[PDB]
C-alpha cells in the first residue's frame, strides 16, 4: 500500500515539477532508483504502518484547514 | 571565495579533488554540511550510504578508537578509486575539523523553504503578510512599535 501511494504520489510531483514529458523521462531514472532504494530500507526495517499513519495524517490536515510547519526532523 | 577575493578550491588549495566540485559547487568549495561529509565519502572513497552515515556519526562523537579504524578503510577506499592517499587523508582531517560545526542541511532546507515563501509573499503581496506579522506579536507593544 505504501509502495503504491508513493510511486503514484511521485507521479503527481513529477508532472508538476517537470510538465514537459520528454524531460520527465530523461530526468526520471534517478528518482525511481532512489525511491526503490529507500522503499527497501523502510520495508525491511518493518515500519510500513508507521509511515501510513503519518502520510494519512499529513494529507488529511492539508485537505482540511491545518497548515503544517516545515519541521520533520 | 564567493566574490573572487580568494581562489576557489574543491575544497582546499592543496587538498582538493575535482570529483568534489559538484558536491561543493553551491558553497564555493567550503565544507558546510553534514550531508557534504557524507557525499565526500560516497564520491571520493566509495562508501555505502549507511557506512557513510556511520562516519558522520563517528565524527560527532570524536572518539579515539572509533576514527582509527575508519581512517584506514577510508585510506584504502580512496586508493582503490585511484585518488591519491595523502590527499584523501589530508581532506579527511579537514572534513573532521568542519564536521564539529557541520549543521544538518536537510533540517535547514525544510525550514529555509518556508523563509523563502515568507520572503516571496512580502515582496509580491507584502501588506497582508505584514498584518499577519503584527498579529503574531500582537500583545507585545514593543514589537508592535
Amino acid at each position: 500500500y505504501l509502495v503504491k501511494r508513493a510511486k503514484e504520489g511521485l507521479e503527481e510531483r513529477l508532472a508538476f515539477l517537470f510538465p514537459d514529458e520528454e524531460e520527465r523521462l530523461k530526468r526520471r531514472p534517478e528518482y525511481d532508483e532512489r525511491l526503490e532504494t529507500e522503499l527497501q530500507v523502510i520495508n525491511q526495517m518493518g515500519f510500513p504502518g508507521y509511515f501510513l499513519i503519518v502520510m494519512e495524517f499529513i494529507q488529511w490536515s492539508k485537505d482540511n484547514g491545518v497548515p503544517v510547519g516545515p519541521g520533520r526532523g | 571565495r564567493k566574490h573572487g577575493r580568494e581562489e576557489i578550491s574543491y575544497p582546499d588549495v592543496q587538498w582538493q579533488h575535482e570529483s568534489l566540485k559538484p558536491v561543493l559547487e553551491p558553497t564555493y568549495g567550503i565544507i558546510l554540511y553534514q550531508e557534504q561529509v557524507m557525499q565526500i565519502a560516497q564520491v571520493l572513497s566509495g562508501y555505502t550510504l549507511g557506512g557513510a552515515d556511520m562516519l558522520r556519526r563517528a565524527m560527532g562523537k570524536k572518539k579515539p578508537e572509533e576514527m582509527a579504524k575508519q581512517r584506514s578503510v577510508f585510506a584504502e577506499g580512496a586508493e582503490k578509486n585511484g585518488i591519491n592517499a595523502e590527499l584523501a587523508m589530508k581532506i579527511f582531517d579537514l572534513v573532521e575539523k568542519f564536521a564539529g560545526y557541520g549543521f544538518n542541511k536537510s533540517h535547514s532546507a525544510a525550514y529555509a523553504l518556508v523563509s523563502y515563501q515568507t520572503l516571496w509573499l512580502k515582496a509580491h503581496y507584502p501588506a497582508e503578510f505584514m498584518a499577519a506579522v503584527m498579529t503574531a506579536d500582537m500583545d507585545n507593544t514593543e514589537k508592535v512599535v
